[PDB]
């Protein structure tokens, strides 16, 4: 509460910044309305960042290769450049697979051109395609070749689309080239776009002739689900366990020809809207394939999600639906039973890319917990005003924060819990306030479905109740 | 389905009966897998000679690199100086990276900012993102000093970083008096280590270049030292130690120790330590200047014995029993003071460990990879010991580096089986271990992957890995040992050791089976 | 047979074929063994509950014991002061064994003698066996003082050892002023550890009771120190470390780390470092004595309050960050000197790696053994960590002492599920990891046999060791570490998190299996 | 060398002690002359240790428990008195065995009695019946149960020989008391006697009236072999070779059934006199069975012992042994190819205890080494008549060695190699000299036989020439 004081707290915060940098940073600082929908009247998302004042944001490389493409399993992802790109985003997400790296699935390792000062002078289309001879030689069972552009490819002006038709029509093999520069755009957003057109240009159009499946009324894709610490997997057991029979799975675990069969389902289900949102309006022109969001944070999201799922086919499935949330009641109810007591009346400040910030509010309110700040790296519009009604009255909303505005806001508001990024963990976790990644899930997980909720509520008991947190000043000090 | 007394996690739910089927339901529906017995035969395939030979064979593409881009060392170094914010010219994803990067090694903040350049910035460079980027960063974050370094974009366009920050000046952007060095770091030459050499140089050169006429060598009777691109904070910490021991007064030069090991108790420090500008500015004056890591600071000692007039001695890297004795004897004849009793005490004590475990240690055979620096004193080390190694793997080396590390081998019967590959990634150094096969492998985290290939040939032919190096990001708080010196000799003799003797008791844990040579003394 | 190239030791040159088949021929021939599966069923047996029931029904029996008698604790003692020879009044098999078992612990020599006590000493005496053995050991190895503890044998029959020196000085076996101080260890008393407190009381009454007219407490402005039965020499390090940043004046009494840790430089060193005689007869001058392991030195702390006149505090052993703080301040008050911004660091550090490692840390099942004084500590910090202890496992503890850690273990959420046991052995142990499973065990080399019995019931419970206390056989180098203060928490938390973590990523390292939880980060 | 120099050492050395102990100190020292054969005259041996001088000498604890009755596997052995003896001596010898340990094996195992005050006081044959009921209940697949007596247990009126008596025929079960108390004798010679009585009387005797053993002509015992690393395994294989058939080894590796079985064997082949002579001439005196040494270390001698056990059979063994020395040469000679080189010149000095003083030197001349002083712990005369004719000319012999007396002789002699225990061996590796436990192997081998020669040569080789020797003198200095 106290609207006022929330707003002297962003003046004052604000008044360190020199003029511009005051002006441009004072529209992405906001006060919560619930009533208001439209969040353009009150905050502005989707914007360069102010130089020197270290955000938290990426690159289109990032949101293109370590997101969408990544997770991909039985394709090669080439960081086409120099190796730093691919080196520090090898094994860093956690998306989770079922394969044998290094034969038939190659999530974990790190694929490079390694360019050197000469591929810089002179170009390096003929090292592309070497490269994509020496990748064919010594990895067989690869089904598929991506090609992530970084930010000398596109500056020194290399014609990657070429070389990757003339090896696909020389090898029958479907090669993929993503303009990802890591330059283009503000942060990943742009970066997820480029690999959701990538992925309508290339892949998802090679079985419109093919018939040859046998489809079902309850055929569902899930899309934008990238299985991070098992969290796909969880999710698509509770709609085995509806009756609906899962074709493809957008991307965690993912396969080329789950992206191929993908547009035979009779709906989509989207988790993240933010990465997957381009994608999803296509298969819907294209081919009439209706799409629908769906939340898993929770009891009550997931049962409202199975719930709203299972109202788009016929009254089995329906039965089924019911069977399911009557068999795990007991078991999300035990959880809650044990845990609420030690976390209710906690208060959590959140800042994570562009769809967890207002996902998890659901759960966090389910072990009685509320959240009093909220924001995003990289959303655009329509997500805040996603968000505005799921968050409380007057209550912090922030855009492309820096660490100075986000410290001096956790140092005055105070909260109990903090969820962020790997880049915040040790800043707050060294001011004595709980944090837990909310990226990562702190190499714990998975946290969708019911099985989810138990460990994310036994991960919230774990962190916020530690004793080392009453161990940070000195008996004599 | 959960328990709410006993949760798993990840490991071991998905094991589950129910997740079982529903995975192979998955994959002999919608995958379209490979049969297993193709896959089988795959992988066998890729552990053999034939495939290495193909592997080896390999011009354009590289698998599982063992190196980084040239700003993140430069960051590293920017970090080691007094209240110096590391500004990185470019776009704001490299800042990110470098930022987890050193996150996930340290468990430690690490801050480094960005001017964010973007595709107008490709078109008409990035002189105003420069401006606005050091007004930004001096007046929110406050620092001393700001050091510049340039991610690959800046590099390709052509961004004069002198005329920019000359420029910024002028215009008021920032004050005339602000230190703000510079450095190129093209991404696409060398590696970090080079980006950690470039960044010295130029702090360095902005600092000592321009004031040399009232310097006068020997004045402060101090020794300067360089440690270059280093990870593990017992080395700055064992350096120090060493040299009050002697009474030898010493200047360190980018030291990060403070910044990367802050207490937790309650209050966020964003600066820590750090060398100071007037010891930069004092550097000259030194009786000499000591090169830890002489591999990869060519530069500096270029600028240094161009500029500084010091006659930078010809020492390796500290490590071991033998560069250790002759690092200390180089110490002693510079600055006069007599070694004290307490370091032949340590080496001493480093020898007896030595003789206690020179039985298990004795024949063992590894395979090992990092630094140059790092790789070849623990290459000497290992032959100091008796142990032979048989693959010697250094991404980031050059010819006369493997040279120098050819002379080494050949000076002992040890290094008779030892091969050295430069420009070699880990993709190659798993065939090695496959077809070759050592007892141990020595690198980072990174290695962790090839001992699980091991371990699906069999348990036979599994290859256990040792954590030295960076990064490590699987396990905690290694960062805080020690390598250099007689400690990180001890601590170093006491891992190999303690993972033999480890092996050897999974070995023979099994009852009625190996168990009889299951001893309690070893 | 053996191939001249690669040479194979027991294992696995005895897993052969021709091995195998002359061994089997062996056990079905002529050893009469038992069939395979009545011993299968047998052990099946073992692991159950009715077996633990029938188990901690003993009352005569001792499987696998959890300490050793007071003679060694003595020799231990007397090796910490300076040129001070331990002296055992009794039979030699005994110095034998206490050579080996101190030798194979610190790999370092041991120095100790005996009178060689025979059938005809079991009839009358062995008083001209110690006027022999005291003239026979100031002859040849030169002692400053002779340090007299007893074997079973001579308490048995009744040696007045007072009677035996005075007149082993009057005839003239040794001179009058030689300092011979004495103490009675009874080994069927107690463990080693009350003999090191025999041994400690004897030697301090030896030099401090006869001389009492002019001490005046709080003289020499400095605190005595009593460390205990300790065998790692970095906690007396720490100790003087910790004592030297506060500005501190300290006495310690009975150290040894500089005997058992001497240089391997070409001689032979007897003696080396230790507590002189001086120190021990200025002791009473002392502000006040403090009693590091204060539940192993209850007579020293008798005759220090009853003698002395020092009030001596009521600290527990400076384990984990709540009792080194409290020691801290107990030693800041008693001397008056404020605690450095050093120490305050370094505490900081420690909560840092504590939040850095909570997540894997929490909520692990440990079983534990060693003595009173290191388990309750041990106990505290796991309980600091949010770890759960379960299997509280003391031979030597008492029921106060028992009394005193469930009074600990009341004040925690976490150690709900905890129980302490005293006079159990290790196979009571085995049973309780058995029956009610933890994730590991924390103790000596012993328990080692521990998990090789659980690694027979299956993989899945099979319960790791950790090998923090006395004695450790089949690791080296391990003597060395640290386990009081921040630093000896810090070195034990790493070892922990490091051991949780190296034990997950053998658990997934199965590719297809399980290795799909195999992260690199963690 | 110079024998009038090693005199004058011997002089120079005994000069430190007082009167008594220089007397009684001279005799145990001597110059080795081959010639002589009765060692009486030159040398003196098991005599009582003189006090307070750091002997290296055990108790008849370690000799009869430790040496003789703990590798026994099947049978349970009780340390009864105090709690330290067996606390010390566990699990610190590496008899190797093969068996489920704590189901039908025991060796590394502890029991004990754990004497306290009050047993003390009132003696503790009650408490050993209890001891063996819980024995008996907790380990029903125990054969045989032995009581091995400490210091107390003679000390006061303890009578175990009838509690053994009692429960032996009320449980059906071989109960032998052994009483090996630690203040009888001088060194561990008296335990191996006792415990050899302890064989004889109440496990040797028990089939003598049995006759369903079916024998063969080829019928042979190992006595004295305590498979210290697999040793005794490495003998067995080669007798197996030879078409011998051995039914017992005494006593590592060993059962009780084995030791009932021997007095059915054909021929006793003896590898440690010192400990087994005694029933070896039981055995001959009451069956009539023949024994005889061999020895096994090195190939030279072990060829020797081959050909003198197949003298003792017919023809088809002498060939099968001729046949097994051709098929073993090759990889013997490959051996000492490769190691004799590096080995050839080197000086050993030897300080073992009953046996091993003189059984090695074989397998050292063998590598071209030349032991120039040697010694024994607790041997007997007629031990050392043996050494005198098997050590060479002018070269050191000496008994019961002290502590000082020790390091002088070798800090004089300088000899490029030590053989002894461990509690000499940091001792000799901190004066820079080349150290091999001649005891444990140093926790490696096996040493007997052509594969145990490997393993000799190489140990051999890696401690002799191991750079860390060459770097214990800074250069400073
Ligand atoms: S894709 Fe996006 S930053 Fe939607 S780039 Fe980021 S695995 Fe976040 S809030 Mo890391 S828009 Fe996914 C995300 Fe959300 S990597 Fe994961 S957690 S739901
Ligand atoms: S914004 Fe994005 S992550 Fe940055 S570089 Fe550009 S594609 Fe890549 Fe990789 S290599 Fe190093 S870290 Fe950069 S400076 Fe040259
Ligand atoms: S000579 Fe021999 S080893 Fe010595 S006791 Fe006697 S049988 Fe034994 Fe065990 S218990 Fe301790 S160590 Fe002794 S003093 Fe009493
Ligand atoms: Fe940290
Ligand atoms: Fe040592």
């Amino acid at each position: 509460m106290s609207r006022e004081e929330v707003e002297s707290l962003i003046q004052e915060v604000l008044e360190v910044y020199p003029e511009k940098a005051r002006k441009d940073r004072n529209k992405h600082l906001a006060v919560n309305d619930p009533a208001v929908t439209q969040s353009k009247k009150c905050i502005i998302s989707n914007k360069k960042s102010q130089p020197g004042l270290m955000t938290i944001r990426g690159c289109a490389y990032a949101g293109s290769k370590g997101v969408v493409w990544g997770p991909i399993k039985d394709m090669i992802h080439i960081s086409h450049g120099p190796v730093g790109c691919g080196q520090y985003s090898r094994a860093g997400r956690r998306n989770y697979y079922i394969g044998t790296t290094g034969v038939n699935a190659f999530v974990t390792m790190n694929f490079t051109s390694d360019f050197q000062e000469k591929d810089i002078v002179f170009g390096g289309d003929k090292k592309l395609a070497k490269l994509i001879d020496e990748v064919e030689t010594l990895f067989p069972l690869n089904k598929g070749i991506s090609v992530q552009s970084e930010c000398p490819i596109g500056l020194i002006g290399d014609d990657i689309e070429s070389v990757s038709k003339v090896k696909g029509a020389e090898l029958s093999k479907t090669i993929v080239p993503v303009r990802c520069e890591g330059f283009r755009g503000v942060s990943q957003s742009l970066g997820h776009h480029i690999a959701n057109d990538a992925v309508r240009d290339w892949v998802l159009g090679k079985r419109d002739e093919d018939t040859t499946f046998a489809s079902t009324p309850y055929d569902v894709a899930i899309i934008g689900d990238y299985n991070i610490g098992g969290d796909a997997w969880s999710s698509r057991i509770l709609l085995e366990e509806m009756g609906l029979r899962c074709v493809a799975q957008w991307s965690g675990d993912g396969s080329i020809s789950e992206i191929e069969l993908t547009p035979k389902v009779k709906l989509n289900l989207v988790h993240c809207y933010r990465s997957m949102n381009y994608i999803s309006r296509h298969m819907e022109e294209k081919y009439g394939i209706p799409w629908m969001e769906y939340n898993f944070f929770g009891p009550t999201k997931t049962i409202e999600s199975l719930r709203a799922i299972a109202a788009k086919f016929d009254e089995s499935i329906q039965k089924k639906c019911e069977e399911v949330i009557a068999k795990y009641k007991p078991e999300w109810e035990a959880v809650v039973a044990k845990y609420r007591p030690r976390l209710e009346g906690k208060r959590v400040m959140l800042y994570i890319g562009g769809l967890r910030p207002r996902h998890v509010i659901g759960a966090y309110e389910d072990l009685g917990m509320e959240v009093v700040g909220t924001g995003y790296e990289f959303a655009h519009n329509d997500d805040y005003d996603r968000t505005m009604k799921e968050m409380g009255d007057s209550t912090l909303l922030y855009d492309d924060v820096t660490g100075y505005e986000f410290e001096e806001f956790v140092k005055r508001i105070k909260p109990d819990l903090i969820g962020s990024g790997i880049k915040e963990k040790f800043i707050f976790q060294k001011m004595g306030i709980p944090f837990r990644e909310m990226h990562s899930w702190d190499y714990s997980g998975p946290y969708h479905g019911f099985d989810g909720f138990a460990i994310f509520a036994r991960d919230m008991d774990m962190t916020l109740n530690n004793p080392c947190w009453k161990k940070l000043q000195a008996p004599w000090e | 389905s959960q328990q709410v007394d006993k949760i798993k996690a990840s490991y071991p739910l998905f094991l589950d009966q129910d997740y079982k089927d529903m995975l192979a339901k998955k994959r002999d529906g919608f995958e379209e897998k490979y049969p297993q017995d193709k896959i089988d035969e795959v992988f066998q395939w890729t552990t053999t000679k034939e495939y290495q030979e193909l592997n080896f064979q390999r011009e354009a593409l590289t698998v599982n690199p063992a190196k980084a881009c040239q700003p993140l060392g430069a960051v590293l170094c920017a970090l080691g100086f007094e209240k110096t914010m590391p500004y990185v010219h470019g776009s704001q994803g490299c800042v990110a990276y470098f930022r987890s990067y050193f996150n996930r090694h340290f468990r430690e903040p690490v801050s480094c900012v960005s001017d964010s350049m973007t595709e107008d910035a490709a078109v008409f460079g990035g002189q105003q993102n420069m401006k606005d980027g050091l007004q930004n960063c001096k007046a929110t974050y406050k620092p001393d000093m700001i050091a510049v370094s340039t991610t690959c974009m800046a590099e390709v366009i052509g961004d004069d970083l002198n005329a920019f920050i000359n420029n910024s000046k002028k215009e008021g952007f920032i004050p005339d008096e602000f230190p703000v060095p510079f450095a190129h770091t093209p991404s696409f030459v060398g590696s970090h280590v080079t980006g950690w050499d470039n960044m010295f140089e130029g702090i360095a050169r902005y600092f000592t270049l321009k004031s040399m006429d009232d310097k006068v060598v020997g004045s402060n009777k101090k020794i300067n030292i360089v440690p270059g691109f280093e990870t593990y904070l017992g080395n700055f910490r064992v350096i120090k130690r060493m040299l009050s021991e002697m009474g030898v007064g010493y200047s360190l030069l980018s030291d990060p120790e403070e910044v990367l090991d802050t207490p937790a108790d309650g209050q966020f420090r964003m600066y820590a330590g750090g060398t100071t500008q007037e010891e930069m500015k004092d550097a000259p004056n030194a009786l000499n200047t000591v090169l830890l890591q002489p591999w990869h600071l060519e530069k500096t000692k270029k600028f240094v014995e161009g500029t500084w007039k010091h006659e930078v001695p010809k020492l390796n890297i500290p490590m071991g029993l033998d560069w250790t004795d002759e690092f200390l004897m180089k110490v002693s004849e510079i600055s006069g003071q007599p070694i004290p009793a307490s370091l032949t005490k340590e080496r001493g004590r480093l020898v007896d460990m030595m003789t206690d475990s020179h039985t298990w240690l004795h024949g063992k055979r590894f395979a090992l990879w990092g630094d140059p620096d790092f790789v070849m004193g623990l290459v000497k080390f290992l032959l100091e010991l008796g142990c032979e190694p048989v693959h010697i793997l250094c991404h980031n080396g050059n010819k006369r580096w493997k040279k120098a590390v050819d002379a080494i081998l050949a000076a002992s019967p040890y290094g008779k089986n030892a091969t050295v590959y430069i420009g070699k990634d880990l993709w190659h150094l798993r065939s090695l271990v496959f077809t070759d096969k050592p007892d141990f492998m020595i690198g980072n985290s990174y290695g962790k992957f090839i001992q699980r290939d091991t371990l699906h040939k069999g348990k036979e032919f599994e290859v256990p890995l040792i954590r030295i190096g960076f990064p490590i990001f699987d396990r905690h708080h290694l960062h805080r040992s020690t390598t250099l010196g007689y400690e990180g000799a001890m601590q170093i003799l006491t891992t190999l050791v303690n993972s033999i003797l480890e092996r050897l008791d999974e070995e023979t844990r099994g009852m009625q089976a190996t168990d009889y040579n299951h001893d309690l003394v070893r």
